[PDB]
Order: structure tokens, then C-alpha cells, then sequence
């Protein structure tokens, strides 16, 4: 059993684009940008946890890292995505 | 008319023609154009507004309103331009 | 006696790259910070080895600039430094990209 | 009373899964406390970034009149968006050629 | 019928920035790999997907290296790309300094 | 004589003229100079050389004879030049 | 408050290069700081070489490795013998 | 019969602190086990780094006739060895200055 994120940016895929498919290395390259944003963001992330003396990660630090990694406009509208979430997830 | 306003907007002309000078004698230029100076304070305003929005964020993850000298260390460590003598 | 335009230039070329003060006077650079922080957000206090350290580190990028561009400069074959030698610099490193 | 096993992801409204991205917070290595939210908020980023390019490289697949989403699509709706040219600026795409660009001294009279 | 000396060089620039297959044949640079490879150790066996990633960085660093190249080449007032050229991309890159 | 060695070192010749030409109007190159080629092979020389010395310190980092493709992307990684389409 | 640094060890290391040259506060800060990003990016290093290796302990062979692939050149080769042979020692005494 | 508490580092032949080199490795977050050789290694090197630029930084104070090393020297003894010009090239030294260099072609004629 091989993790990978096929599915979900298959789905996502479906969401935006609901007759358009893709191919296995365009999907292998999907994946590879979202382990690596991920990656980075948990690592600035993890940064911002350990300048401010603090010893756990919550959305703060995960928010700071998305508005110094993303640059511009693409961070603010990142942001507000998230938090929604967030906000569902509490409620929920 | 003594109107005048508090907040002074000019200081990018603050770096001044014979900064800039200094600079390039710094920097080994022999010969400098009339047009440089404009362009220098344009890459020298995108570059410092730049690090000072990455500081800003890493000042307010602290909640804090002062910007320290460590937030301005790591602001440049980030975009890979790391500066010593003063993380300590 | 009037000197050649050019050995004076030579003679601060070696003057500046010897010593290594800060060629940007305090007060002018730390009303720019001040100018450029104050629109991301109002009431930013600001220490000084903070601003010190954004003087060095633009003395540094600055300095860095100007040799490359010095270089463009000698490789059009010219002497001269214009603002087509900053560009093309900046794109080569990837700021312009 | 343990009522069905509803979903982080889905109650988050999120497609991205959050608890996938809770493990592999907690097994990064990144601090031995990780908050609740966080999975959350960086699934939902996740999913934002990749519904955008996704959303581009459909667009690129319907101008090149494709129904499939090739490696070319995605370089030429990354290096065509400026935001998305500057985040993965310094990020090769395999199979993905470059944008087709004359400088207009070459051409010619 | 012969053709002026520049219009085959922009078809061939706007037929090989379209297609997205790989410039360089696979067996001449899997030899070159494997030579490259063989004075750090000896006995080194390769993955196809390994020599393939290779071949892809060599195609991007290279393709990035000679837009450079012709950017150098246009700023000093030619059409002709030159060696010195390639040492001025490299060093502005800081891969000389 | 028909004495010759197995092992082949002239591979850096073997990245020929129409390649190297194919790469310059990949990157929008117009004319090129006859003394472009053997530059062009030394800088490829230089960059493969980089790589796959990265890439051999991964793979004896662990044990292992076999270059695998994650330890050419892991190398590539390193040097900020990260590439896609092989993790995973 | 006990602000922590490298200032002894920094200083004992230079009585130990040379025994009659002093030292200022801001090239100790440089120092520091140079310790400490060398630290950080062979301790980084590491981390992601027991992370790709399925490894949950770093030892002194991802260090080692570390220290071959950032240090670059010759620089590494001396730097790997320099260490090699103190774990010698230490593994000889503890 | 607790002898002494003989430290790691006279053990490891070392001056840079093993045990604190140990106590940053675990408290990193870099893995949760750390084996005991590793901090001694990574002192060890980062010793020997140390030991390398401050013997360059004495000779360039010892070549300018000072006593007290300044970040002058510390950035001409950087920059003029080339295996430390591309360990730091992406670093900044503060009141470092720059290497005296000139191009040829802005010489005079002769």
C-alpha cells in the first residue's frame, strides 16, 4: 500500500473541471507540489514554534507560515480559506 | 503659508545622489549615468519593502508592535540572505 | 593643476573598498523604514540594531548590485553603469523573473 | 453510542484529508505538540493551491483542446500565472518544455 | 530556392519551444552519467528513472543557461551567442563567484 | 592494430553539435558561435558532476551500489533545483 | 538572566590557533551565529537523511554524511577525519 | 564511587561543549533518539570549522599589524580562502566590507 494524495486531487480535479481528466504524470507531479508545500509550510511552521519558545503548532503558526511563504494575493485569499475551515471544523 | 504636513513622504530621495555614489565606488564603478539613481532607489525601496513585510509578519506572530533585531535576522534568513552579528 | 576625469574615481574605488563604515547616513535611512513599515500597519515601534541591521543588509544586496552591474556594464563594452545593466543583472539573478 | 465515525475532513468541509495531515504532522518531526486546528487550516491551504492550479491547467487543457491534463498543461498554467511563477520560481516540472517567448530583436523586418 | 540565413533558426525556436521532448539521445548521456559517475566509486549500478531525472535537470539547467546566454548576447548589441557570454550568465548566477 | 580499450572517455563528445543546438532554440537562440559547444560541455560536465556526487553520497549513506531516481531528486533538492514528476 | 552563547569555547579555540591575538564582541557575535547556522544546517541535514532512510535515531553516520554533502570539497574530507577520530578516542574512553 | 564526573568533552580530546551539543540535538526536534557518538562528531566539526576560519582571521590581523580580531579580518579571511567563499556565499558579515578589487578594463594607461 502506497501513500500517495491521488484521490483527493482527483476529486478537487472533479470539483473544478468536472469533465476533464488527467494523466499519471501530471498526477505524480501534483503530488510531488503538494508534499512539498506541505513540507515547507510545516517546516516554517515548525520554525515559528521554536523562535517564539513555544512547543506546539496550532493554525497561528500555520497561518503565519502561509502569509510569509505565499506570496501576495495568494496568501490572503489562502488565509481566508483556511480559517473557514477551521471555523467548521470548531463548530462541528 | 506655513501649511505643512507631519508625515514627510520624500524620504526615498533621503538616499542621496552621493550615497549612491559611495555605493558604486564600493562596489568598483568607475563611470555613473545620470539615470542610475532613480533605479537604485526603486530596487532599494522593493528590497527593504520586501524584508520589512516578511519582519512585520514575524513581529506579529509574537503579538508584539516592536521590531526586533531577531525578526529582521530571520526575515532575510528566509528569502536566503542571512546576515551574522546580530542572531546573539 | 585639474586632475584627469577618472583617477579620482579610481582613488575612491580604493578608498571605499578598504574601509568598511556604512555610506548611508542614519536619520535619512530610518525615516525610509519608518515610511515603508507604516503601510503594512500603524504603530510600529522600531529598535536600532533592527534598523542597523536592514542598513547592512541593503549595504550588502547594494554593493553586491553595482559589481554585477559593473560587470554588464564591461561586458557591453562601456565604462558606464546604466539602469539596462541593473535590469539585465537582476534578471539573470531572478528578481526580474 | 458512538455515532458513525464522522470525518474530520468532512466535517471541516474539506476534501483534503486532515487527519492524514495530522499524522504525518506528529511524525515530521516539526513539534511534539501539534493543535487541533492546524490540520485543518493546512488542508484547507493545500486544497486551495491545488483547486487553483487545477483550475488553470483545465483552462490550458481547453485552449490546447485536450481532455487530459499533461505535464505541458501544468508548466504553461504555472509559469503563465505571476503569483504561481513566483512560488515555485526555483521548481523544475519534468516534461513540461518552457513558454514559447522570441525577444523582438531577433525577429525580423 | 534558398532561404535567408535566420528565418530556419526562428522556425526551429518556435518548433522546439512547443514540443516538450527531450534534446539530448538517451544512450550518449547514460554513458556520460556512468563516466561521471565511476571515478567517485566504482561498481555503480543505475536506475532508468535516475539517468531520466538527470537528463531532465541537464534539459532545464541548460535551456535556462542559454536564455541567459541570449540575454547577455542582446544586451551587448548581438544577435550571436558567445562563450563570454555563458561565463557572465554563470558569474551574475554566482556560479563562478 | 586492432588494440582498443573498453572503457569509452570521450562521452563528453557524445552530447553533439545538433544537441547542443536544439537546447539554444529551446532557450530562443538565434545564432550561435563555433566555440559555444565545448563551453556548453564543461558547464554540463560540471553541473552532472555535482549531482551525481550528491546523489552518491545519498545512496552510500544507505548501503546500497543502486543510484535510484529519490536520490537524484533528493540531490537536486539539495542545491535548490528540485524537480518533479519522480517523488512518488 | 544566563543568556546562552559559544563565547569560552570560541575563545579557548583561538588561544589554541593563536595564543596572542585578541578578539572583538561583534566578531564573536559573527562567530556565534556561524556556529550556530552550521549547527542548524548539519543538524537539518541529518534530520532528513534519518527521515528519507525510514531512521527514528540519528547517529554519527548521518552526521557524517551531513558533513559530506553541505561541507563542500576538501573542507569535508578533513572535517570527517577530525571527527572520526574523536569518536575513536571517546568510544576508547566512553 | 562517582569519579569525578570526568566531562565528554575532555573525554572526546575536545573544547566545544559535547553535552550541550547533545542537549540541542534533543531538544531540536530533530528525532526523538540520538545516539552518543553524533554530538561528539558535531563538535568535533564544528571545532575544527572554527579552528579553520580563526586561524585565517589571525593571519589577516597578523598581515594588517593589529592584535584583536575585527570583522574585517573574519570577512577577508572568508572571502579570500575559496572553499569558506562558497560554504558562506549566501551569508552576510556585518561591518565586513568587501574584497579591494578592481577591473582591469577601469585601469589607466601606461
Amino acid at each position: 500500500r502506497k501513500e500517495s494524495y491521488a484521490i483527493y486531487v482527483y476529486k478537487v480535479l472533479k470539483q473544478v473541471h468536472p469533465d476533464t481528466g488527467i494523466s499519471c504524470k501530471a498526477m505524480s507531479i501534483m503530488n510531488s507540489f503538494v508534499n512539498d508545500v506541505f513540507e515547507r509550510i510545516a517546516g516554517e511552521a515548525s520554525r515559528l514554534a521554536h523562535y517564539n519558545k513555544r512547543s506546539t503548532i496550532t493554525s497561528r503558526e500555520i497561518q503565519t507560515a502561509v502569509r510569509l511563504l505565499l506570496p501576495g494575493e495568494l496568501a490572503k485569499h489562502a488565509v481566508s480559506e483556511g480559517t473557514k475551515a477551521v471555523t467548521k471544523y470548531t463548530s462541528a | 503659508a506655513k501649511r505643512h504636513r507631519k508625515v514627510l513622504r520624500d524620504n526615498i530621495q533621503g538616499i542621496t545622489k552621493p550615497a549612491i555614489r559611495r555605493l558604486a565606488r564600493r562596489g568598483g564603478v568607475k563611470r555613473i549615468s545620470g539615470l542610475i539613481y532613480e533605479e537604485t532607489r526603486g530596487v532599494l525601496k522593493v528590497f527593504l519593502e520586501n524584508v520589512i513585510r516578511d519582519a512585520v509578519t514575524y513581529t506579529e506572530h509574537a503579538k508584539r508592535k516592536t521590531v526586533t533585531a531577531m525578526d529582521v535576522v530571520y526575515a532575510l534568513k528566509r528569502q536566503g540572505r542571512t546576515l551574522y552579528g546580530f542572531g546573539g | 593643476h585639474r586632475y584627469r576625469p577618472g583617477t579620482v574615481a579610481l582613488r575612491e574605488i580604493r578608498r571605499y573598498q578598504k574601509s568598511t563604515e556604512l555610506l548611508i547616513r542614519k536619520l535619512p535611512f530610518q525615516r525610509l523604514v519608518r515610511e515603508i513599515a507604516q503601510d503594512f500597519k500603524t504603530d510600529l515601534r522600531f529598535q536600532s540594531s533592527a534598523v542597523m541591521a536592514l542598513q547592512e543588509a541593503s549595504e550588502a544586496y547594494l554593493v553586491a548590485l553595482f559589481e554585477d552591474t559593473n560587470l554588464c556594464a564591461i561586458h557591453a563594452k562601456r565604462v558606464t553603469i546604466m539602469p539596462k545593466d541593473i535590469q539585465l543583472a537582476r534578471r539573470i539573478r531572478g528578481e526580474r523573473a | 453510542t458512538r455515532a458513525k465515525a464522522k470525518t474530520r475532513s468532512s466535517r471541516a468541509g474539506l476534501q483534503f484529508p486532515v487527519g492524514r495531515v495530522h499524522r504525518l504532522l506528529r511524525k515530521g518531526n516539526y513539534a511534539e505538540r501539534v493543535g487541533a486546528g492546524a490540520p485543518v487550516y493546512l488542508a484547507a491551504v493545500l486544497e486551495y493551491l491545488t483547486a487553483e492550479i487545477l483550475e488553470l491547467a483545465g483552462n490550458a487543457a481547453r485552449d490546447n483542446k485536450k481532455t487530459r491534463i499533461i505535464p505541458r498543461h501544468l508548466q504553461l498554467a504555472v509559469r503563465n500565472d505571476e503569483e504561481l511563477n513566483k512560488l515555485l520560481g526555483r521548481v523544475t516540472i519534468a516534461q513540461g518544455g518552457v513558454l514559447p517567448n522570441i525577444q523582438s530583436v531577433l525577429l525580423p523586418k
